[PDB]
C-alpha cells in the first residue's frame, strides 16, 4: 500500500523514499529531449522543439533560454515551474553581479537555483511558495574561471557535475548512446556533429530546422544560440 | 448526504449546509421558552426546572438584559448563550459609545444575528447551538425577534422554541390576540410554559421577564409567585 | 482498540481517555530504567543507559542532564524529545532567574514544565513529549525534593521513584530499602545495586551505569559522581550482586 | 506484439508489402494510450 | 486519489488539477484570433441572447489597454477577474515606466498570475484561456494564447474554447502568407474560421479588428452583415 | 446516526456534541471522587486521596487548591488538566483583581473559566481540558458560595453538589441529606460531607485519606484542614 | 468523488460546489423583476408568513442600497445579509471616493467580484444567494441586472428566479413587449406572473412584495407599494381577469 | 489498513512508536556509505562518492561548514544541505560574536535541537540525513552521529548509509587500535573499512572515494581524486 | 474476573506443586488476574 | 492434516523457557490430568502465544504435535477474515468438529487476525462460545498464535479459552546464533564458518530471517562456483537477505 505515502512531500516511505520527489522526477520524461555535452572548446546544448502546430511561432517555445552572457540553460519539464526558475537564476545571476561585480560561475549559479528548489518542504513558503517539488530538470551549461562548464539540476535540487547529460523524455536512450560516443578530448565540432546525431537517432520526427533549437557557449564568444543558418550549416553536414 | 453532513464550507448537492439543521435540532431539544408581544410591552419566560434541588437557582439566570430596555431569552445550550450574552452586550454598549444613544432593538438584532452567522462562515468552528428570542421597547413600540444559530433574525407576534416547541405554537396562536395585554401576555406566556411544563411550576422553577416603556425587567420571584397564584 | 479515537491527541474515547497520551506511556514504558533517591541533605539519580554498540563513546547520549546550577535532571524514553525538554526546562529556568532574581524551587520548575508538556499534550499538531522525566534539587532553606513528570504532564512528588521498563521491579526492591535516615554515601551503594540487579543479562545486555547527585556535599550543585566515589559504589555493586 | 500486429495492418491498409516506421508509429499510438502533455509540459 | 489535488503529482507526473481546469476551456465558447501584416483580429462565438439579455455586458472580448486586446474562453467570472487585473497591471506598468506595455509583458503577467493561482491548495486555477493581441509600441503584429496552467505561447493565429481543434485545422489549411496581405482578406479568414464551426453566420459572431494604433473598435452590427455578405459573394464566386 | 463523535466542533444529528460528553466521561475516569457542601456561613470541600504506595510524597498528591487567599478549589479528572485549570484560575483572579481593584467573586470566576472552557469547546483548535472544578468561597451580602465548572462550559450554583467516580450516589445521598431543611452548622457541614464519602465509598476511611477545605464567615481565608483538624472532625464523628 | 470544498475541478470541469450553490436558489422566495419605458419594478414572494410575523419591516426580499439603487435576494438569509451589506458598504465607498452615485455595472462588478472571490480560493463556501439589482444611472437610464451565486451576472429587462422560476421566466419572455410598456402594464405583468408561478388559486397582497423605482424630477425614487396600493393593483387584476374569462 | 499509524510524526503506534521516525531513520540507510576515525589529534571523514552514471561527476559527500568542523552526508540531498547551511550560518555566528569556534558538543546540540522540531510538531517532514560529524577543539577532536530522529551519538568511529554494518563490524573488530593510529594508519583503517562495505568487484578507486582531516594544526580539508592519491598509494591490497 | 482468579488460584497451585490451595495463592491469583485487567 | 510434521525438538531453537511453557501448558495437564482432578480443577483448554512475524510461533506448534503425534490443522487467521459473514460457525465449528475422532489432535490458530466488522464480532463470539464449550477430558487441544499483544478480547484472554500465554521474544544474539546452526546442519558447511560473528551481524533480525540467511547463502555459495566451505558467501547472505534489491535511487547523497 504505497497510497498513504503517495499523498503529500512530508511523508516518508517504509523504505524511505520521497514519492512524490519520485514523481516529479518522472515527470520529466514527458519533457522534450534535451542534449548538453562538455568539451574543453565549450558546451554545445541541443534539444527538441516537438512542434505541436505548424502555424505555432517557434520563438515562442524557449528549450534554451539566456541566464547570462557567459552561462547557458536547457529545460526539460513543465514550462511554468521552468520559467520560475529561469527567471530566479537570471535574479540571482545579476544579484552576484550586483554584490561582488564579477560573472558568478555555473556552479555557484545551480547552487542557487536548487537552493530555490529543495524548498517545497520548508515553512518559509508562508509568504508564498511552492508547496510541492519542481516539476523540471536544468541543464545549465557555460565558462567560468574554471573553463567550461556544465551542470544538471534534478528537480530535487541534486546537481551534478556532466560531461554529457542528456534529460527529457529520453534520457535513457540518449545517455546510453552519449556513454560510448563520448570522449575527452572531442572538438566543439564533432561534439555538436555528435549531439545531432543522437538527437536524430532519438527523434520521433525527422530532422530540420524547426525540430531542433541549438545553442552553444565557448571560452571566447559569449552565450550564442543557432540561428537558422547556422543551423543549416550545421545539419547538412549530418 | 452523509458527506455533506460533516462539514460548514460544503453544500449538499440537493439542498443547504447540514450542520446548520443540526444546530437547530440541537436548539430543538433545549429548554422550552416562549414570548408574548403585547399591545403596551413584550414578556418572555422560560423554565428553569432541574434535578437536584441541590442546585442554586439564583446562582444563573436565562432571562438576561443587554441594556435598560432590551431583554433575551435563549433555548438550547447555556454556555452559547452566556458567549451570545457577552457578544450582544459588547455590541450594544459600542452602539451607545458611537451614538450616544440607546441602541434600538432591530439593530441590535441585526448585529447579533451578524455574530451569530460570523460563527457559520467557516470550518473548525462550530455554530452556536443557541436560539435567542429579542425583546425590547423603542419608538412607542414593543418589538420581539428571534435570532437563528443560522444568523436568520425574523420578528415573532407570538412564538415558543425549544422542547414541544410545536405545541407550543399552536397554543399561542389559539390564544394570541394583536389586542392582547401586558398582564394578560404573561398569563398566557406562563400557560404556554404550564401545558408541557411536566412538574407544577413554583415560584422559581420559571423565569419570565418583561419589558415596556419603562425598560426591560426581569420580574422577581415575588411576582412570579403572585402571577402563578392568579393563574393557579 | 481504540481505533479511530487515537490518531490525534485532541479527541476523547468512549471510555473518557486520549490514548496518544497512553502511547507515550507505553513508549516510556519500552525505554531504558532510571532511578532516583532523595536522601536526608539532597537527592541522587541513577540511570542504566544501554551502550547499544561498542563503538559509542563513554559518555556518549548523556543522560543526565543539569537545568539549573542546583537542578539535577534524569530522564527516560526518547533521546530527542528529553534533549527538547531539558532545553525548554533550562529557559524556563533561566527566566525565573531574570525576572524573579533567585533560584527557581523545584516545585515550580516541575509545575512550570508539567504544564508546558501537557501543553504539548492536548493539541492536533503537535505531539505530546514521549518521555518520563525526573527533577532533583537540594536547598538550605527549602530542604530536598524529588519530581516525576510523565508525558501525562502530571507532576507528583515521589521520596525516590523509578521509570522504565523495571518500573514495577524497581518499586518492589525500592520498597524494602529504607529511605529517610541516612545521606548520599549511605545511598549511592544501595542505588548502584538497584540498577545492577533490575537490569537483565540475559536479554538488553551491554548496560553502562551513571549517577549524578545534588546536596551539600557539593554545596547544593548537582554534578555527576566524581570518579572515585562511582567506583567505590561499582565496586559495592560488585560485591552485592556477588 | 498487438502493436507489431497493428503495424503491420497499418501496413495493409495503405497496400504496402513493407511496414514503415510510420506505421509502426500509428500502431503504438492506437495500442498504447487506449495536447494536455504538449502545452503545459515542453 | 490523484485527481483531487492540486499540488500533488500522480505516479505518471501529471498534476491532474491543471489539467482538469485546462479541459473547463473546452467547454466555453470558441474566440479565434488571427494576426496579419498590419490587422490583429478577434472573432468569437456569440452565444443567441434568447429574449431579454442585454448583450451590452455579454462582453467576450475586452481591451486590458490602448494597445492590447484579448478574448477569453471558458469561464465568465475568473475572465471578468483576470480582466481587472491584467487592466490594473498595466496601467501600474505605465507608472512605472512610462511606456505602453507591450503584449509579451502582459502575457507574461497573465500566464504568471494563472500559475501563482494553481500553485497551492485552497487556490483554485483560473479555468479560462485567453487569446492575447495587441501590437507594442514599435508597430508589431503579436498575438498571445495564455493556458489555464500558468504558461503562454505565440500564435500567429490560434483558436480556444469548443471546436478549437477544428478551427485550428482550418488555419492550418488557410493560413497563408498571401492570405493577411489586406485587411480584408485577413477579415474572411477569420470569418470563415468562425462559420466553421457556427455555421449560421450573420449573429452569433462578434469580430474586433486591430490596425496600427488607432484605439479599436469592435465591428458594430452594421457591416458584421456586410462582410458576411461579401464572404458569400465570395464563396459563390470561387464557386 | 453515529460518527460524529470524531471532532469536537461537529454537531451530530438531533444536535448532540459527543465530544463534550466523552470530555465529561473522563472527568470520571480520574478514578476519584470529591463533595462539597456549603451551611449558613461555610463551605467545606473534602475529596478522597489514593495512594499506591508509601514511595510518593503525601503533601504534594494534593488535589484541593488555593485560587486566591480567599476562594479555596477543588477538582478532579485528569490530574494534568487540573494543574493547567488551576493556573489558569489564577491567572484570572490577579487579572481581575489588577483589573477592577477588587477581589473577584466566586460566581464572576467560574462564570469567566466557564466562558473559558466554551471558547475551548466552540473551536476545533484545543481538547476541552476534561477535568471538572469545584470552587468556594464567601462574598458580602450573599454570603458562602459553592460553584461548580464543567468542560462543556456549564457553571451553576449548588448548596451541596459531588464530582468523581460516585456522581450519580453521591447527589442522591446529598439530596436525602438537603430535602430534611437542616441549618448545617460549620461541624454538621463536615460531618455530612465525610458520612457522603464514606457511604458512597463504603470504606469507612482511615483519616490519613482525606483532604479537606473550609471557608468560613470569620476566616475568609481558604484554610485547609490540616491532619490534627480532620482527625478531630471525623474521630469525633465516628463516636458522635 | 469531486464534490469537496469548492477549489476543485470535475475531470469534465465542473465545478460541482458552485452548481449546488446554482441549484439552491430554486428553494429561495421567488422575486422578479421588469424594465419598463418610463419605470422599473421588483416583484417578490413572501414565502413564509406563517400567523405571527410582526411585519416590522421596510421589505424582507427587496433591500434599498443607495439613493439611486435597490435589489431583491434569493438565498440563504445569513448570505443576505452580508451581500447586502457589503452592497452598501461598496457603494458608499463609491460615493466617497468618486462623489457621484454609483453606476449599475460597477456595483454589480464589485459584488460579482466578492462572489467570485468567495469560490475562486480559500476554502470556503460560495454565497448561495442570487440577486437582481434595480438602479438608474445617467449611463444607460433603466437598467436590471441578475445576479448569480457563482458571481456572474447579466443585463436583463425581464428575469424571475426564486422556486418556479424557470416557468415564470418562459411565460414572461412569451408575454413580453420589449420598448412599450409602462409602469402600470408591468405592473400587470407582474401580478400575473406571481399568479401563475405561486401555489395559490387568488394570491394575497400579504404574499407579494412589490417595489418601483422611478426617476423624476431630477431625483430617482424608491417606494414599496403600500398595502392599499397592492391591494388595488392585485384586485384590478382580478377584476381583468374575470373580464378575461367571461369574455372566453 | 493496521498501518495507519505511519502518515504524520505526531501520531504514535498503538506499541508506543513513530513509525514516521523510523522512516526517515531508515531513510539514511539508502545513503551511500561513509565511516569517520579519530586519533589522539585528528579526525577523519572518508566517504564512498557516488555518481549516477560514469559519465558526470561523483556525488559530493564531504562538506565544509568551518575550519574547524567538517560534516559528512548520507541521506536525502535536500535536507543534508539545509542542515549544512544551518550549521554554517551558526558557526558564522559563533565567530562573529564570540570570536571561537563553536565547540562540535554544542553544534551537535543545536543540530539535535533543530532537527527535534520536525520530530515533533506537524508540518516540517523529518530531516531525513544521517550525519556524521568530525572537528576539533578543546577537548580533541571527535566524530558524532546525528541520526534523523534527532538523536545524537558521541563515537569513537561510525559508519552511517548503504551496506554499513560491515564497516561498524570492521572497526568493531581493530577497536583496539584507532586511538594510537597517526595520520596514515587511521587513513588507511577508514579506507579498509570502505572497502569492507564495498562489493568484491568494485575497488576504493580515486574518483570513488572523498577523503576529510581534520587536526589540532591541521584544518578540515577535503581530498579528492589527485589528493587521495598520496593516501592510497600506500593502500595494501583487498585480502581477497 | 473473580472467576478466573478462582481458577489462576488451582493453576498457581500446581506450580508449587499442591494439592490444595493456600491464601497467598489467593494473592497472587488475583493479583495477576488484576493485571491482566489493565 | 499434515500428520507427520517431524519435529523433534532440534528443529526449534533459542525458545527453551517457551517451549517448556507450551509442553507444561499442554502435554504434561494431558498426562496428570488425575493430578488436575485431585486438586478439582480443569486442565487448560488451549494455550496462547504472541509475538513479532517469523519468529517461529508456527515451528513450535509443529514441534509440539510432532512431540505429542497430535493431529495439526493449520487454521488461518487473516483468510477468516473474508469469505462473507458465515466464517462462524460453519468453518470454526467444521474445524474443531470432524478433529475429535482422529483424536489425538492439536488445532491450531495463527497469526493475530482481528482479535462492516461485524463478521469478525461473529467470528470471535463463534470461537468464544465454541472453545468454551469444549471436551471434558480435553483430547483435543488448540494452540492460538497470534502476531501482537496490542488487540486482545477479554472474553478470549479469560481462564478457559486462552489463558495460558507464551511471549516469543525477537532471537537476541545467542538465539540469532542458535537459529543460524540449527538451518545449517544440512548443509556440508566447513567449521571454517564463525556462526557467532553472523550472529552479531544479524541485528533486527528476526527467526525466519534467519533460515533466508542460510538458504542464500548456500545459492551464492553456488553463485561463486559451487565453492563449498565459505563464510563469505553467509556474510553477503546477511548483507542481502529482503533487502537483497539495491534500489540505485538518485536525489540521495
Ligand atoms: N528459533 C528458531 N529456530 C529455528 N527456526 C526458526 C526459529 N524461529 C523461526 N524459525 C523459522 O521461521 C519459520 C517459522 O516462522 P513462524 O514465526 O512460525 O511463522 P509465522 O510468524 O507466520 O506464524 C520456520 O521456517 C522456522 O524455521
Amino acid at each position: 500500500t504505497r497510497s498513504e505515502y503517495d499523498r503529500g512531500v512530508n511523508t516518508f516511505s517504509p523504505e524511505g523514499r520521497l514519492f512524490q520527489v519520485e514523481y516529479a522526477i518522472e515527470a520529466i520524461k514527458l519533457g522534450s529531449t534535451a542534449i548538453g555535452i562538455q568539451t574543453s572548446e565549450g558546451v554545445c546544448l541541443a534539444v527538441e522543439k516537438r512542434i505541436t502546430s505548424p502555424l505555432m511561432e517557434p520563438s515562442s517555445i524557449e528549450k534554451i533560454v539566456e541566464i547570462d552572457a557567459h552561462i547557458g540553460c536547457a529545460m526539460s519539464g513543465l514550462i511554468a515551474d521552468a520559467k520560475t526558475l529561469i527567471d530566479k537564476a537570471r535574479v540571482e545571476t545579476q544579484n552576484h553581479w550586483f554584490t561582488y561585480n564579477e560573472t558568478m560561475t555555473v556552479e555557484s549559479v545551480t547552487q542557487a537555483v536548487s537552493n530555490l528548489a529543495l524548498q517545497f518542504g520548508e515553512e518559509d513558503a508562508d509568504p508564498g511558495a511552492m508547496s510541492r517539488p519542481f516539476g523540471v530538470a536544468l541543464l545549465f551549461g557555460g565558462v567560468d574561471e574554471k573553463g567550461p562548464q556544465l551542470f544538471h539540476m534534478d528537480p530535487s535540487g541534486t546537481f551534478v557535475q556532466c560531461d554529457a547529460r542528456a534529460i527529457g523524455s529520453a534520457s535513457e536512450g540518449a545517455q546510453s548512446s552519449l556513454q560510448e560516443v563520448y570522449h575527452k578530448s572531442m572538438t566543439l565540432k564533432e561534439a555538436i556533429k555528435s549531439s545531432l546525431i543522437i538527437l536524430k537517432q532519438v527523434m520521433e520526427e525527422k530532422l530540420n530546422a524547426t525540430n531542433i533549437e541549438l545553442a552553444t557557449v565557448q571560452p571566447g564568444q559569449n552565450f550564442h544560440m543557432f540561428t537558422k543558418e547556422e543551423l543549416e550549416e550545421v545539419i547538412k553536414d549530418i | 448526504e452523509r458527506g455533506y453532513s460533516f462539514s460548514l464550507t460544503t453544500f449538499s448537492p440537493s439542498g443547504k449546509l447540514v450542520q446548520i439543521e443540526y444546530a437547530l435540532a440541537a436548539v430543538a431539544g433545549g429548554a422550552p421558552s416562549v414570548g408574548i408581544k403585547a399591545a403596551n410591552g413584550v414578556v418572555l419566560a422560560t423554565e428553569k426546572k432541574q434535578k437536584s434541588i441541590l442546585y442554586d437557582e439564583r446562582s444563573v439566570h436565562k432571562v438576561e438584559p443587554i441594556t435598560k430596555h432590551i431583554g433575551l431569552v435563549y433555548s438550547g445550550m447555556g454556555p452559547d448563550y452566556r458567549v451570545l450574552v457577552h457578544r450582544a452586550r459588547k455590541l450594544a454598549q459600542q452602539y451607545y459609545l458611537v451614538y450616544q444613544e440607546p441602541i434600538p432593538t432591530a439593530q441590535l438584532v441585526q448585529r447579533v444575528a451578524s455574530v451569530m452567522q460570523e460563527y457559520t462562515q467557516s470550518g473548525g468552528v462550530r455554530p452556536f447551538g443557541v436560539s435567542l428570542l429579542i425583546c425590547g421597547w423603542n419608538e412607542g413600540r414593543p418589538y420581539l425577534f428571534q435570532s437563528d444559530p443560522s444568523g436568520a433574525y425574523f420578528a415573532w407576534k407570538a412564538t415558543a422554541m425549544g422542547k414541544n416547541y410545536v405545541n407550543g405554537k399552536t397554543f399561542l396562536e389559539k390564544r394570541y390576540n394583536e389586542d392582547l395585554e401586558l398582564e394578560d401576555a404573561i398569563h398566557t406566556a406562563i400557560l404556554t410554559l404550564k401545558e408541557s411544563f411536566e412538574g407544577q411550576m413554583t415560584e422559581d422553577n420559571i423565569e419570565v421577564g418583561i419589558c415596556n416603556e419603562a425598560g426591560f425587567r426581569r420580574l422577581t420571584p415575588t411576582e412570579v409567585k403572585d402571577y402563578l397564584a392568579a393563574i393557579a | 482498540i481504540g481505533t479511530g479515537y487515537d490518531l490525534s491527541a485532541s479527541t476523547f474515547s468512549p471510555d473518557g481517555r486520549v490514548f496518544q497520551v497512553e502511547y507515550a506511556m507505553k513508549a516510556v514504558e519500552n525505554s531504558s530504567t532510571a532511578i532516583g533517591i532523595r536522601c536526608k541533605d539532597g537527592v541522587v539519580f541513577g540511570v542504566e543507559k544501554l551502550v547499544l554498540s561498542k563503538l559509542y563513546e563513554e559518555g556518549s547520549n548523556k543522560r543526565l542532564f543539569n537545568v539549573d546550577r542546583h537542578v539535577g535532571m534524569a530522564v527516560a524514553g526518547l533521546l530527542a524529545d528529553a534533549r527538547s525538554l531539558a532545553d525548554i526546562a533550562r529557559e524556563e529556568a533561566s527566566n525565573f532567574r531574570s525576572n524573579f532574581g533567585y533560584n527557581i524551587p523545584l516545585k515550580h520548575l516541575a509545575d512550570r514544565v508539567a504544564m508546558y508538556v501537557h501543553a504539548y499534550t492536548l493539541y492536533s499538531a503537535v505531539r505530546p513529549f514521549g518521555c518520563s522525566f525526573m527533577l532533583g534539587s537540594y536547598s538550605v532553606n527549602d530542604g530536598a525534593q524529588l519530581y516525576m513528570i510523565d508525558p501525562s504532564g502530571v507532576s507528583y512528588g515521589y521520596w525516590g521513584c523509578a521509570i522504565g521498563k523495571a518500573r514495577q521491579a524497581a518499586k518492589t526492591e525500592i520498597e524494602k530499602l529504607q529511605m529517610k535516615e541516612m545521606t548520599c554515601r549511605d545511598i549511592v551503594k544501595e542505588v548502584a545495586k538497584i540498577i545492577y540487579i533490575v537490569h537483565d543479562e540475559v536479554k538488553d545486555k551491554a548496560f553502562e551505569l551513571e549517577l549524578s547527585w545534588v546536596g551539600e556535599l557539593t554545596n547544593g550543585r548537582h554534578e555527576i559522581v566524581p570518579k572515585d566515589i562511582r567506583e567505590e559504589a561499582e565496586k559495592y555493586a560488585k560485591e552485592s550482586l556477588k | 506484439r498487438s502493436v507489431c500486429t497493428e503495424a503491420g495492418m497499418f501496413a495493409i491498409r495503405a497496400r504496402r508489402k513493407i511496414a514503415t516506421e510510420k506505421d509502426f508509429l500509428e500502431a503504438v499510438n492506437k495500442v498504447i494510450k487506449s495536447t494536455p502533455r504538449y502545452m503545459t509540459y515542453n | 486519489s490523484y485527481d483531487r489535488a492540486i499540488t500533488v503529482f500522480s505516479p505518471d507526473g501529471h498534476l491532474f488539477q491543471v489539467e482538469y481546469a485546462q479541459e473547463a476551456v473546452k467547454k466555453g465558447s470558441t474566440a479565434v484570433g488571427v494576426r496579419g501584416r498590419d490587422i490583429v483580429v478577434l472573432g468569437v462565438e456569440k452565444k443567441s441572447v434568447a429574449k431579454l439579455q442585454d448583450e451590452r455586458t455579454v462582453r467576450k472580448i475586452c481591451a486590458l489597454d490602448d494597445n492590447v486586446c484579448m478574448a477569453f474562453a471558458g469561464l465568465t467570472a475568473d475572465a471578468r477577474i483576470v480582466i481587472n487585473r491584467a487592466r490594473v497591471e498595466c496601467q501600474s506598468h505605465r507608472l512605472t515606466v512610462e511606456d505602453p506595455v507591450t503584449v509579451e509583458y502582459i502575457t507574461r503577467y497573465i500566464a504568471s498570475l494563472k500559475q501563482r493561482y494553481t500553485q497551492s491548495n485552497g487556490r483554485r486555477p483560473f479555468g479560462i484561456s485567453a487569446l492575447i493581441v495587441g501590437f507594442d509600441f514599435d508597430g508589431t503584429p503579436r498575438l498571445y494564447q495564455t493556458d489555464p496552467s500558468g504558461t503562454y505561447h505565440a500564435w500567429k493565429a490560434n483558436a480556444i474554447g469548443r471546436g478549437a481543434k477544428s478551427v485550428r485545422e482550418f488555419l492550418e489549411k488557410n493560413y497563408t502568407d498571401e492570405a493577411i496581405e489586406t485587411d480584408d482578406l485577413t477579415i474572411k479568414l477569420v470569418i470563415k474560421a468562425l462559420l466553421e464551426v457556427v455555421q449560421s453566420g450573420g449573429k452569433n459572431i462578434e469580430l474586433a479588428v486591430m490596425r496600427r494604433d488607432q484605439s479599436l473598435k469592435i465591428l458594430n452590427p452594421e457591416e458584421i452583415e456586410k462582410y458576411v455578405a461579401e464572404i458569400e459573394k465570395e464563396k459563390e464566386e470561387n464557386e | 446516526s453515529a460518527g460524529f463523535d470524531r471532532h469536537i466542533t461537529i454537531f451530530s444529528p438531533e444536535g448532540r456534541l459527543y465530544q463534550v460528553e466523552y470530555a465529561f466521561k473522563a472527568i470520571n475516569q480520574g478514578g476519584l471522587t470529591s463533595v462539597a457542601v456549603r451551611g449558613k456561613d461555610c463551605a467545606v470541600i473534602v475529596t478522597q486521596k489514593k495512594v499506591p504506595d508509601k514511595l510518593l510524597d503525601s503533601s504534594t498528591v494534593t488535589h484541593l487548591f488555593k485560587i486566591t487567599e480567599n476562594i479555596g478549589c477543588v477538582m478532579t479528572g485528569m490530574t494534568a488538566d487540573s494543574r493547567s485549570q488551576v493556573q489558569r484560575a489564577r491567572y484570572e483572579a490577579a487579572n481581575w483583581k489588577y483589573k477592577y481593584g477588587y477581589e473577584i467573586p466566586v460566581d464572576m470566576l467560574c462564570k469567566r473559566i466557564a466562558d473559558i472552557s466554551q471558547v475551548y469547546t466552540q473551536n476545533a483548535e484545543m481538547r476541552p481540558l476534561g477535568c471538572c472544578m469545584i470552587l468556594i468561597g464567601i462574598d458580602e451580602e450573599q454570603g458562602p458560595q459553592v460553584y461548580k465548572c464543567d468542560p462543556a462550559g456549564y457553571y451553576c450554583g449548588f448548596k451541596a453538589t459531588a464530582a468523581g467516580v460516585k456522581q450519580t450516589e453521591s447527589t442522591s445521598f446529598l439530596e436525602k441529606k438537603v430535602k430534611k431543611k437542616f441549618d448545617w452548622t460549620f461541624e454538621q457541614t463536615v460531618e455530612t460531607a465525610i458520612t457522603c464519602l464514606s457511604t458512597v465509598l463504603s470504606i469507612d476511611f482511615k483519616p490519613s485519606e482525606i483532604e479537606v477545605g473550609v471557608v468560613t464567615v470569620e476566616n475568609p481565608k481558604f484554610r485547609i484542614l490540616t491532619e490534627a483538624e480532620i482527625d478531630a472532625h471525623l474521630v469525633a464523628l465516628a463516636e458522635r | 468523488r469531486y464534490d469537496s470544498r469548492t477549489t476543485i475541478f470535475s475531470p469534465e470541469g465542473r465545478l460541482y460546489q458552485v452548481e449546488y450553490a446554482m441549484e439552491a436558489i430554486g428553494h429561495a422566495g421567488t422575486c422578479l423583476g421588469i424594465l419598463a419605458n418610463d419605470g422599473v419594478l421588483l416583484a417578490a414572494e413572501r414565502r413564509n408568513i406563517h400567523k405571527l410575523l410582526d411585519e416590522v419591516f421596510f421589505s424582507e426580499k427587496i433591500y434599498k442600497l443607495n439613493e439611486d439603487m435597490a435589489c431583491s435576494v434569493a438565498g440563504i438569509t445569513s448570505d443576505a445579509n452580508v451581500l447586502t451589506n457589503e452592497l452598501r458598504l461598496i457603494a458608499q465607498r463609491y460615493l466617497l471616493q468618486y462623489q457621484e452615485p454609483i453606476p449599475c455595472e460597477q456595483l454589480v462588478t464589485a459584488l460579482c467580484d466578492i462572489k467570485q472571490a468567495y469560490t475562486q480560493f480559500g476554502g470556503k463556501r460560495p454565497f448561495g444567494v442570487s440577486l437582481l439589482y434595480i438602479g438608474w444611472d445617467k449611463h444607460y437610464g433603466f437598467q436590471l441586472y441578475q445576479s448569480d451565486p457563482s458571481g456572474n451576472y447579466g443585463g436583463w429587462k425581464a428575469t424571475c428566479i426564486g422556486n418556479n422560476s424557470a416557468a415564470a421566466v418562459s411565460m414572461l419572455k412569451q408575454d413580453y413587449k420589449e420598448g412599450e410598456m409602462t409602469l402600470k402594464s408591468a405592473l400587470a405583468l407582474a401580478i400575473k406572473v406571481l399568479n401563475k408561478t405561486m401555489d395559490v388559486s387568488k394570491l394575497s397582497a400579504e404574499k407579494v412584495e412589490i417595489a418601483t423605482l422611478t426617476r423624476e424630477n431630477g431625483k430617482t425614487v424608491i417606494r414599496v407599494l403600500k398595502q392599499k396600493e397592492v391591494e388595488q393593483l392585485i384586485k384590478k387584476h382580478e377584476e381583468e381577469e374575470a373580464k378575461a374569462e367571461r369574455e372566453k | 489498513f493496521r498501518n495507519q499509524y505511519d502518515n504524520d510524526v505526531t501520531v504514535w503506534s498503538p506499541q508506543g512508536r513513530i513509525h514516521q521516525i523510523e522512516y526517515a531513520m531508515e531513510a539514511v540507510k539508502q545513503g551511500s556509505a561513509t565511516v569517520g576515525l579519530k586519533s589522539k589529534t585528528h579526525a577523519v571523514l572518508v566517504a564512498l562518492k557516488r555518481a549516477q552514471s560514469e559519465l558526470a561527476a561523483h556525488q559530493k559527500k564531504i562538506l565544509h561548514v568551518d575550519n574547524h568542523i567538517g560534516i559528512s552526508i548520507a541521506g536525502l540531498t535536500a535536507d543534508a544541505r539545509l542542515l549544512c547551511n544551518f550549521m554554517r550560518q551558526e558557526c558564522l555566528d559563533s565567530r562573529f560574536v564570540f570570536d571561537r569556534p563553536l565547540p562540535v558538543s554544542r553544534l551537535v546540540s543545536l543540530i539535535g535541537s533543530k532537527t527535534q522540531i520536525p520530530t515533533q510538531r506537524y508540518g516540517r517532514r523529518p530531516y531525513g540525513v544521517g550525519l556524521l560529524i568530525a572537528g576539533y577543539d578543546d577537548m580533541g577532536p571527535h566524530i558524532f552521529q546525528t541520526c534523523p530522529s534527532a538523536n545524537y551519538f558521541d563515537c569513537r568511529a561510525m559508519s552511517i548509509g548503504a551496506r554499513s554494518q560491515s564497516a561498524r563490524t570492521y572497526l568493531e573488530r581493530h577497536m583496539s587500535e584507532f586511538m594510537e593510529c597517526n595520520l596514515n594508519e587511521l587513513v588507511k583503517h577508514g579506507l579498509r573499512a570502505l572497502r569492507e562495505t564495498l562489493p568484491a568487484e568494485q575497488d576504493l578507486t580515486t574518483k570513488n572515494v572523498s577523503i576529510g582531516i581534520v587536526g589540532k594544526d591541521l584544518e578540515f580539508t577535503i581530498y579528492d581524486d589527485d589528493d587521495v592519491s598520496p593516501f592510497l598509494e600506500g593502500l595494501e591490497e583487498r585480502p581477497q | 474476573d473473580l472467576r478466573n482468579v478462582c481458577t489462576e488460584a488451582g493453576m498457581f497451585a500446581i506450580r508449587a506443586d499442591h494439592d490444595f490451595v493456600v491464601q497467598e495463592d489467593f494473592m497472587k491469583a488475583v493479583r495477576k488476574v488484576a493485571d491482566s485487567k489493565k | 492434516v499434515d500428520e507427520r510434521p517431524t519435529e523433534q525438538y532440534s528443529d526449534i531453537g533459542g525458545l527453551d523457557k517457551q517451549i517448556q511453557e507450551l509442553v507444561e501448558a499442554i502435554v504434561l495437564p494431558m498426562n496428570h490430568k488425575e493430578k488436575f482432578e485431585n486438586l478439582g480443577i480443569q486442565p487448560p483448554k488451549g494455550v496462547l502465544m504472541y509475538g513479532p512475524p517469523g519468529t517461529g510461533k508456527t515451528l513450535l506448534a509443529r514441534a509440539c504435535a510432532a512431540q505429542t503425534k497430535a493431529t495439526f490443522l493449520k487454521l488461518a487467521g487473516p483468510q477468516l477474515v473474508q469469505m462473507f459473514i458465515g466464517d462462524g460457525a460453519k468453518l470454526v465449528r467444521d474445524a474443531f468438529a470432524l478433529a475429535k475422532e482422529k483424536a489425538p489432535s492439536i488445532i491450531f490458530i495463527d497469526e493475530l487476525d482481528a482479535i462492516g466488522d461485524r463478521e469478525v464480532q461473529r467470528t470471535m463470539l463463534e470461537l468464544l462460545n465454541q472453545l468454551d464449550g469444549f471436551q471434558p477430558n480435553t483430547q483435543v487441544k488448540v494452540i492460538a498464535a497470534t502476531n501482537r499483544v496490542d488487540i486482545l478480547d477479554p472474553a478470549l484472554l479469560r481462564s478457559g479459552r486462552l489463558d495460558r500465554k507464551i511471549e516469543f521474544p525477537m532471537p537476541n544474539e545467542e538465539a540469532r546464533a542458535r537459529i543460524m546452526q540449527i538451518h545449517s546442519r544440512k548443509m556440508n558447511v566447513s567449521p571454517d564458518v564463525n556462526y557467532e560473528e553472523l550472529a552479531r551481524c544479524t541485528d533486527d533480525f528476526n527467526g525466519a530471517q534467519c533460515k533466508a540467511v542460510c538458504v542464500e547463502a548456500g545459492m551464492i555459495a553456488l553463485r561463486r562456483g559451487a565453492t563449498e566451505l565459505t563464510h563469505e558467501d553467509y556474510m553477503e547472505g546477511i548483507l542481502e537477505v529482503q533487502a537483497k534489491k539495491k534500489a540505485n535511487l538518485q536525489y540521495y547523497a
